[PDB]
């Protein structure tokens, strides 16, 4: 992302949606939903916080963070080393190699009885109310105004209140922004440029980043001259 | 004698039928 991830509280949105007299029914209790929604179905990891929190291996088994929603990476704590994705089909079950793990809600199935395992994940900023947080970009504010405005005209259109021809003109308005702001989000800037770079162009490759936590995905390939 | 509560909304009722009509023409074209 070229520009930088400002936030403000949820109801900048509402201060832009009631401009509109056939909005002025919404909440900040709709507004919440729909821009969790938003959110999700957008998938922006600019948008998330990273954070870094340790936990320890009871065995096999490990609580998880109450705010998690994604893993970057997991790694033993002593060692540094990142685990994979966990193949196994029996890891925990005995009959009569390199480390994994799985996680599907607040529990993590780990292939190690007792360790500590640093877990980089992802989280929502959350306001002094305990409530999302958004980004005060005017790309990402005008998606989430017409997200919510072509969610509001659909209902009414369900409900024949609105003409056909308004709610195509919303829905289009509403594609054409969508692509913009997932350009917006995701195109690299200058400096993750140089990173993209040093990936690149390498002589010898480097194919080794997992197993840091990608740390040198981005250093420079220097040849010495002989 | 005199009394409108059942013409006024059949009277209401034709012309939201002719509005329905009307909007339901509208295109915004392509193809420039």
């Amino acid at each position: 992302m070229v520009n930088n991830i400002n936030w403000v509280k949820l109801p900048v949105i509402l201060d832009r949606l009631l401009r509109h007299p056939l909005l002025t029914d919404l909440n900040l209790e709709t507004a919440i939903q729909y821009t969790l929604d938003f959110i999700s179905a957008m998938g922006l990891p600019n948008v998330y916080v990273d954070k870094i929190e340790t936990i320890d291996i009871k065995e096999y088994r490990g609580e998880l963070p109450c705010d998690l929603i994604s893993i970057n990476q997991v790694r033993l704590h002593k060692n540094g080393i990142a685990l994979r994705a966990m193949t196994d089909n029996f890891n925990a079950y005995p009959t009569h190699g390199e480390p994994s793990f799985k996680t599907q809600g607040r529990v993590i199935f780990t292939s190690i009885k007792h360790e500590k395992v640093d877990i980089s994940y992802k989280a929502i900023m959350l306001d002094d109310e305990g409530l999302p947080l958004i980004p005060d970009n005017p790309i990402f504010l005008k998606t989430l105004e017409l997200y919510i405005k072509k969610e509001w005209f659909t209902i009414l259109f369900d409900m024949g209140k609105i003409s056909p021809a308004v709610l195509n003109n919303t829905q289009q308005e509403y594609a054409f922004k969508a692509g913009q702001c997932n350009n917006e989000f995701v195109i690299p800037s200058v400096s993750e440029m140089e990173a993209i770079t040093n990936m690149w162009n390498q002589l010898i490759p480097r194919v080794t980043e997992f197993r840091r936590g990608f740390k040198n995905l981005g250093d420079k390939e220097y040849i010495r001259v002989h | 004698f005199g009394s409108g509560a059942i013409g006024y909304e059949f009277d209401n009722r034709y012309l939201n039928n002719q509005e329905m009509s009307a909007v339901a023409k509208q295109r915004l074209t392509s193809l420039p």
